[PDB]
């Protein structure tokens, strides 16, 4: 039941700076780990069990470790949350600074030091006994960050094959060091087909314009999109963070909404929120969530081709919006014939310790999606690779180790993951035809 | 057992001395007149010194117990005109009525133990007077033949007298360049003879160097013999420091004498120490130990016209004064391993004898080095001074077979069978440590 | 069962380690520095006892049953200086022989020789002023020849002398020597003793100490003094189980019978938390342990105060004694915990043995974070692989025979080939110790006693 972070890269640091913040705001934990709530009345409906460790002196550690080849921003996170997260729980490979944007010294970074991680996560998950799994936090733009993901994705699949394992990896913008920075992607992507059992998608670029827009201010700090990443995994956890009756484990979440392991990318959708009137109902906060204006990925699609579809509507509701709304939306939605028109809809609780978020009353919702929207993306950073790689060879000259000593398997284990990618696209094409499932009807 | 008796022979053995006693004093704040000035005085009582080489009198007076013997009178009239003379005892100093020779050819002869037999008897009262001794300080030189005979004879006798103590000469080498006295060679082997019947631990150093290093290091345009003789002092100083003053590592000198010698025979080990740079450059430099460890190694801070780098590594010791601190010796140690430079013997590999001192170190204001909180001395074997001996050794057989002055040898008593001797006994040492630095 | 044990200090680092255990001792019952309890002689109810360490010739007034013995008269001076009237001046043995010559085994073997008489004297005058005794407790400080020497002379005076008396015995071993020759040859000529006479032997390495003492401290420069204050500290807990009796543990010779399977297997391997009574103790409350917890330090690597080398290391006597508040529902986790994480040899079934201390009336209460400590103490052939490189050492230096000129002084043999049959006898001896050690890791060992009755 219990689960734990990586915070992989500085963007992985970010963002769980971030998230910690946001929960221990929620749970009423504060910066400094202390229960912010008096002693006098024990009575609690939310679990701080499978991310806080509570010891003696009721001080909630974080259940994270941080891994990262860059030093500098762990040792800040450490000082903005002075005696809130365990030093212990520090991993910098003591190798410094990061140097190198590359997948193959991230990996082999990992490959070096991965008796210490294996020592640390070891240590950590004997400290209880119900574990269910991990909480992966990256870029796939980041080279030493993907390198250390597939490393600890690897580790954790021949380790732990009974631990589902989730990751949250954001894909970079339209920009110039895609060239070498999708190559880590792919890299990444090739085990995210082969180990990660689930995978919450992101676009940069998509990320930036939203958070524009909410934003007043257009100069976009990462720290603000950071921020946004923290709320939309303090939402998708709200249920696990504050289950009352019917969902307590992100298995049912991922049975809900991961059908085969084969599509395990989800494309998540969060409106509305503040980063103070209430003027979108239940059904306005679903047809917003249905907006693409209103998704954490760029949709780039005319009407995507939805597989299993599943929300958390947060905030007070009656069921009569819920109803209009999902017959709506099934109006709108278009399933393959040979898939069920699933919808289902949690009705998650607002927490009574968490200051009041602006726009007060305001009932918002999330959505995880599975379409044809992310293999789009998928197939513009393949594309951008294919045409750096088979236009340019210039990847042979920033490798390590293994990868340093021959370049021929350097673009060996490109072409592989290329073609293993390939052959995803061509699945998730193939399941948007009736004809997927033709060999049983 | 804690005192320790000090010798100064020939005119150069008794400006070292004079250097010596003058660095002690200003180390301790006691002033070259006496009485005191001042004290005794936190911590310069115990632990001694000043009591192991500054005999305190009955009224607090600290006289440094020291012989200087040299036949030449005007050393002698020179060595009175300073204050420690008056801080001496007049009975310490021995003074020289005629110079035996030219300068070794008389003084290691009859003539030397007529003088000899004084200075004995005067060594005798002197242990009577105070008891207890550690080892026994020699300092003359190869260039003054008739310090180098005297120093040697008495050696000699001594070593026949007790045997029990340890014996540290201080010999000055000189340059295979630049030969004031053409008799040196002659002496130079004669002498690694009377090393050969008695030798527990013999210094080695090169004017040469020294002034080579006050040009550079010291930034002087002519290096004057009383820089040499400050940073003799120094050295020494540094040296003796583990006996001075308290310290985490303190090392017995029959300790030092024995680490040095694990094979059955080893006389002759090479000092360097660190750092000895000019007083700007020392207010623009504010480096750790180890730099001061590395710089060490090198051969410019040897003080020696020998470079360690060619010669092998053998059983080393480095001494440190000042503040020391355990991570900086332990990642100087993971340096000098990652170094890999020098040839290790199978013995000693992994053999640095640590020693600490926490006195701060001490420069006199003459001396254009900057008095340092910091200091590392270097120990080392090395054959090195094997190929210097064998450069003065065909000098030497060149000088034989041209038996010029042979002549003048066997008139003033020698004989052709002596220096035959000396030779095989120059040769045998040499063809020892070769044969030492093989076995590695 | 109980006895009163007295304290042995030889070498310089023997007198400091005893200096630190007394310090520790007065300040866990209030007798500070000037031998006066500190706490008023009108409350007669204690629940410790310093009679099994401490003699009572006033009421005040508790001298403790410990002898000085070096030959550097300096240290001992020092520390009765420090110490002004705690420790007996009539218990304080330098002979006047001056400082040593040299780091040899000989050396201090030959000044415990002939002083001899003098020292047994005043063991059976310490023995006159007691009634019921145990057995003696003997700092070695084996890094130093003249101190291993001494260690020595008493062990083979005492073996005999007191053949019913339980010698437990404690040997501290340095990480790195810089001539590792001449500390080599010291610490094997003590060890030959050691397994013949020494009834008990607890193994200090260097190594482990500076590491600790750089990971805790906050100063990077470690000194010796508070180093010997963590054997100072290990030797107060161990001993904790007399001075504080508990309730299953009440005698030395207790303790010792669970953990001494063998009078062969004499050798111990120690662990300890994080202290609290050293002098940078400031940094225990922010760890947020449990018993449990406490536990797995013990038996982690980073804790023990010996070089580790653990390569699937085989256990013969695992014990813990815990002090502080301890509960006993995270005792059996542990314990459950740990047998499924601790090898075993399969042909005894016997498992790991815990017990639990009481805390002091007088000592400084810490917070709930690290207000209970423990201390662990495992029999491991590993022991040996300490031994291993030193023999090693002998292995590649005793072909040749360097610093021999060395050892022939002070000892009865000064010729070459005396002292050269005694090494190798020597190294035959610590040979065959590894060979027992190394045979007790198979099952055939018991298999031994099946094979033959
Ligand atoms: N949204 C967001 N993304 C970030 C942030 N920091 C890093 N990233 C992502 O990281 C990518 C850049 O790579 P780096 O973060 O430098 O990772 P790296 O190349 O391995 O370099 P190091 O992290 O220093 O080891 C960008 O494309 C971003 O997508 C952040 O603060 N916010
Ligand atoms: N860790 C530690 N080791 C010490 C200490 N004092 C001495 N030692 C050990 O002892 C060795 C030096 O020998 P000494 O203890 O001085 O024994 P000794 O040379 O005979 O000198 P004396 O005991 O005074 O007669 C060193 O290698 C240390 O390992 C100390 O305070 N702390």
């Amino acid at each position: 039941g219990e689960i734990i972070t990586l915070q992989a890269g500085q963007c992985g640091n970010h963002v769980g700076k971030f998230l910690w913040s946001q929960l221990a705001k929620e749970h009423a934990i504060g910066t400094d780990g202390l229960s912010q709530l008096p002693d006098s009345s024990t009575e609690r409906d939310d679990d701080t069990k499978p991310f806080f460790r509570e010891n003696s002196r009721n001080k909630f550690t974080p259940r994270a470790i941080m891994m990262d080849s860059e030093p500098s921003v762990i040792a800040d996170v450490e000082n903005t949350f002075r005696g809130f997260f365990d030093p212990r729980n520090t991993w910098v490979a003591s190798d410094g600074a990061s140097a190198g944007n590359s997948w193959a010294n991230g990996y082999d970074i990992g490959t070096r030091n991965q008796d210490d991680i294996l020592n640390k996560i070891d240590k950590e998950i004997d400290s209880t006994d119900n574990f269910e799994g991990f909480q992966l936090l990256h870029s796939v733009a980041g080279g030493t960050g993907s390198g250390l993901g597939s490393n600890l994705l690897e580790a954790l699949c021949d380790r732990y094959p009974k631990k589902i394992l989730t990751t949250y990896s954001v894909f970079p913008a339209r920009s110039s060091e895609v060239v070498v920075q999708s190559y880590n992607t792919i890299l990444a992507l090739r085990r995210l087909i082969e180990d990660s059992d689930a995978t919450v998608v992101f676009d940069n670029a998509s990320l930036l314009n939203i958070s524009g827009k909410v934003f007043r201010n257009p100069n976009i700090d990462l720290q603000h999109t950071n921020q946004l990443i923290s709320t939309i995994i303090s939402s998708v956890t709200n249920s696990i963070r504050f289950p009352s009756y019917m969902y307590s484990s992100m298995s049912s979440i991922y049975s809900t909404l991961i059908p085969s392991p084969e599509l395990h990318f989800l494309s998540p959708s969060f409106t509305p929120f503040t980063s103070a009137h209430k003027g979108h109902s239940s059904y306005d906060v679903m047809l917003d969530l249905l907006d693409p204006s209103n998704s954490l990925v760029s949709t780039a699609m005319n009407n995507p081709t939805y597989f299993n579809v599943y929300n958390t509507i947060i905030g007070n509701v009656e069921p009569r919006q819920i109803s209009r709304a999902m017959t709506k939306l099934q109006q709108r939605i278009k399933f393959p014939s040979w898939s069920s028109s699933a919808m289902h809809v949690n009705i998650g609780r607002r927490s009574p310790y968490l200051p009041l978020q602006p726009n007060e009353n305001e009932v918002s919702g999330m959505m995880l999606s599975n379409m044809s929207t992310v293999v789009n993306v998928f197939e513009n950073a393949c594309n951008t690779f294919d045409k750096v790689f088979a236009k340019g060879a210039f990847l042979n000259n920033y490798n390590v180790g293994d990868l340093f000593q021959s370049m021929q398997n350097v673009q060996d284990e490109f072409a592989e993951s290329r073609e293993v990618v390939q052959s995803l696209m061509e699945d998730y094409v193939a399941a948007e035809q009736d004809s997927y499932l033709d060999d049983v009807l | 057992m804690r005192e320790v008796i000090s010798i100064n022979v020939g005119q150069a053995g008794c400006q070292i001395g004079n250097a010596c006693w003058e660095l002690y004093s200003l180390e301790h704040g006691i002033k070259p007149d006496g009485h005191l000035e001042d004290g005794l005085s936190k911590p310069k009582g115990g632990e001694e010194g000043f009591s192991t080489f500054f005999h305190e009198t009955g009224y607090g007076k600290f006289v440094p117990r020291a012989i200087y013997v040299d036949l030449e009178p005007n050393v002698i009239d020179e060595v009175r005109n300073g204050p420690y003379k008056d801080l001496f005892h007049p009975e310490q100093l021995i003074s020289g009525k005629e110079d035996a020779a030219n300068n070794y050819a008389r003084g290691h002869y009859t003539v030397g133990r007529e003088i000899l037999g004084d200075v004995l008897d005067r060594i005798r009262k002197l242990a009577d007077q105070c008891d207890g001794l550690q080892g026994f300080l020699f300092t003359h030189s190869l260039g003054g033949g008739t310090g180098s005979g005297l120093g040697s004879l008495l050696l000699e006798e001594l070593s026949a007298e007790y045997g029990k103590k340890s014996k540290l000469e201080f010999a000055v080498y000189p340059a295979p360049q630049v030969s004031t006295s053409v008799v040196e060679p002659y002496n130079t082997v004669l002498t690694t003879h009377t090393t050969l019947e008695h030798a527990d631990c013999t210094f080695m150093v090169d004017n040469e160097a020294i002034y080579d290093m006050c040009k550079r290091n010291l930034d002087i345009p002519r290096p004057s013999f009383a820089n040499l003789n400050n940073l003799i002092a120094q050295v020494v100083s540094s040296v003796t420091a583990s006996l001075r003053f308290d310290g985490s590592l303190n090392v017995d000198l029959n300790e030092f004498q024995t680490n040095l010698v694990p094979y059955p025979r080893i006389h002759f080990p090479l000092v360097s120490y660190s750092p000895v740079l000019s007083k700007s450059k020392a207010f623009h430099e504010s480096n750790s130990v180890s730099e001061i460890t590395n710089a060490c190694f090198e051969p410019g801070n040897q003080m020696v016209k020998c470079d360690p780098r060619d010669g092998k590594y053998m059983a080393t010791c480095l001494l440190y004064r000042g503040d020391v601190v355990t991570r900086d010796v332990q990642r100087a140690v993971e340096q000098v391993k990652n170094k890999k430079t020098v040839q290790l013997v199978d013995w000693c590999p992994t053999g640095f004898k640590i020693g600490i001192c926490y006195e701060p170190p001490t420069a006199t204001p003459n001396s254009q080095l900057a008095t340092v909180d910091r200091a590392v001395c270097m120990l080392s074997n090395t054959t090195s001074i094997a190929e210097a001996w064998k450069r003065i050794d065909r000098k030497f057989d060149l000088m034989y077979a041209k038996r010029a002055f042979v002549h003048w040898y066997v008139g003033e008593g020698m004989e052709e069978g002596e220096f035959t001797e000396a030779r095989e006994d120059l040769a045998a040492l040499e063809r020892d440590y070769i044969e030492v630095g093989a076995d590695s």
